């Protein structure tokens, strides 16, 4: 069975240089009655069937920008991108054209690279409509930030909190190239009842200091 | 032109069956090769097998050993694909594709299978109450504890589309889903315009129009 | 069957002018779809016609056309209006539609504007 390594996961590249993305497989996928690398490079932007971009190692669709250009023979191929565009923006997989199964590679994150930008905060208290049942959400929102890497740690009465939050990330936005997080710590009513100071703490790499954005129930 | 049209989403308890349909046209549907490939939320693409409508050739992945079935139709110019004994894992969008080599390539819209033992609930739509900082305000909707996806959230009729964020959605342990969706704005519009977002949860004709106010 | 016929291997063409390809058959496919490739300096290649016409499939510009010759087998890839850019290396290639696909390419011509 074939084997196709991406490396690396994911790659930061600034809007116009050139990005590398590499595919080893676990056997050759070279064949002698067609004289081919069967090796075919797919693109996919979230919420959207993938795009075929080179087939047979160093073959162009129809369609493919100028930019895009595959490489290699044997069992180490390469995509690269020369001038990286913002419709470049999505995860790029090799696929094993040769033998079956036509196995994928697990995948190469391709985000624009761009400024320090750090992200602004909001928590919002639980809606007094939610206070009709008996759950209690707060929310933490990080707006517009770069690069990705943030922690969001809450707090309830300065008692760190663990196993009652998710959070969720949107995609890189196509304007300033930031990205958004929103985490949700979920409790109990009777939970929240008993506690008057909610809070949670953002650190990343845009925050001099990390920041705390807090409120006290009941207090407007 | 060329074509690939699957069938909708469908949701399935576990140990279920599903079968996806997917109708060719615009080329002689039985001399290329139609391929399945699925992809389950946060990860990569998976290759699941092939198809050949001129003899009903299939070359099945092995990671579904007696799971996987590929079929076809000349008469309607459909390909189906049946997975069995169906796992949370297996919750997907699933691909089809004409993919013989050397040819150019074309993709169907894709088919949501959702693999779950929940049961269709309608979302509670709560406001997020600005107050808000010093230059900007940020406000929002919590649309929570619905099943199964796709919620379709909007502001203010479409009219409202700057500096809005839609989060994707969260799976809990009540195995129902959450999203929020946020928008920023100048703090002196707080008074002086009305926000509300528009939700929309289709499996259980859900419709909510909720007007974010200030606090 | 065996590999196409690329001729001639060299086509000098002053610019602006209808420059057209040869791309000959011994015995045809049953079932195949004939493409015309073009090498960039990038070492890639690129498929700049295909043979039978796809009308909804993008990227085919109009000035690059294939036409099949009367007799079955040849096939014309000509260009219109030539540019200085086009300068390069061509070729053409068949890929059956069987299940096994054969992939049964041309020597490479070279382009001069």
């Amino acid at each position: 069975d074939i084997v196709m390594t991406q490396s690396p996961d994911s790659l930061a590249v600034s809007l116009g240089e050139r990005a590398t993305i590499n595919c080893k497989s676990s056997q050759s996928l070279w064949d002698s009655g067609n004289q081919k690398n069967f090796l075919t490079w797919y693109q996919q932007k979230p919420g959207q069937p993938p795009k075929l971009l080179i087939y047979w190692t160093s073959y162009r669709e129809s369609g493919v920008p100028d930019r895009f250009s595959g490489s290699g023979s044997g069992t180490d191929f390469t995509l690269t991108i020369s001038s990286l565009q913002a419709e470049d923006v999505a995860v790029y997989y090799c696929q094993n054209d040769y033998f079956y199964p036509h196995t994928f590679g697990g995948g190469t994150k391709v985000e624009i690279k761009r400024t320090v930008a750090a992200p602004s905060v909001f928590i919002f208290p639980p809606s007094d409509e939610q206070l009709k049942s008996g759950t209690a959400s707060v929310v933490c929102l990080l707006n517009n930030f770069y690069p990705r890497e943030a922690k969001v740690q809450w707090k309830v009465d300065n008692a760190l909190q663990s196993g009652n939050s998710q959070e969720s990330v949107t995609e890189q936005d196509s304007k300033d190239s930031t990205y958004s997080l929103s985490s949700t710590l979920t409790l109990s009513k009777a939970d929240y009842e008993k506690h008057k100071v909610y809070a949670c703490e953002v650190t990343h790499q845009g925050l001099s200091s990390p920041v705390t954005k807090s409120f006290n129930r009941g207090e407007c | 032109q060329v074509q690939l049209v699957q069938s909708g989403a469908e949701v399935k308890k576990p140990g279920a069956s599903v079968k996806v349909s997917c109708k060719a046209s615009g080329y002689t549907f039985t001399s290329y090769w139609i391929n399945w490939v699925r992809q389950a939320p946060g990860q990569g693409l998976e290759w699941m097998g092939n198809i050949y409508p001129g003899s009903s050739l299939t070359n099945y992945n092995e990671k579904f050993k007696n799971r996987v079935t590929m079929t076809r139709d000349t008469s309607t110019s459909t390909v189906y694909m049946e997975l069995s004994s169906l796992r949370s894992e297996d919750t997907a969008v699933y691909y089809c594709a004409r993919l013989s080599t050397g040819t150019f390539a074309y993709w169907g819209q894709g088919t949501l299978v959702t693999v779950s033992s929940a049961s269709t609930k309608g979302p509670s739509v709560f406001p997020l109450a600005p107050s808000t900082s010093g230059g900007t305000a940020a406000l929002g909707c919590l649309v929570k504890d619905y099943f199964p996806e796709p919620v379709t959230v909007s502001w203010n009729s479409g009219a409202l589309t700057s500096g809005v964020h839609t989060f994707p959605a969260v799976l809990q342990s009540s195995g129902l889903y959450s999203l929020s969706s946020v928008v920023t704005v100048p703090s002196s519009s707080l008074g002086t315009q009305t926000y509300i977002c528009n939700v929309n949860h289709k499996p259980s004709n859900t419709k909510v129009d909720k007007k974010v106010e200030p606090k | 069957w065996n590999p196409p016929t690329f001729s001639p291997a060299l086509l000098v063409v002053t610019e602006g002018d209808n420059a057209t390809f040869t791309c000959s058959f011994s015995n045809t496919s049953e079932s195949f779809v004939l493409n015309w490739y073009r090498m960039s300096p990038s070492n890639q290649t690129d498929k700049l016609a295909a043979f039978p016409e796809d009308r909804s499939q993008p990227g085919q510009d109009c000035r690059f056309r294939v036409t099949q010759l009367p007799n079955g087998r040849d096939f014309h890839m000509s260009v219109v209006r030539a540019r200085r850019n086009d300068s390069g290396t061509y070729l053409c290639g068949a890929i059956s539609l069987a299940p096994k696909a054969q992939i049964k390419e041309s020597l490479r011509a070279e382009l001069r504007v």
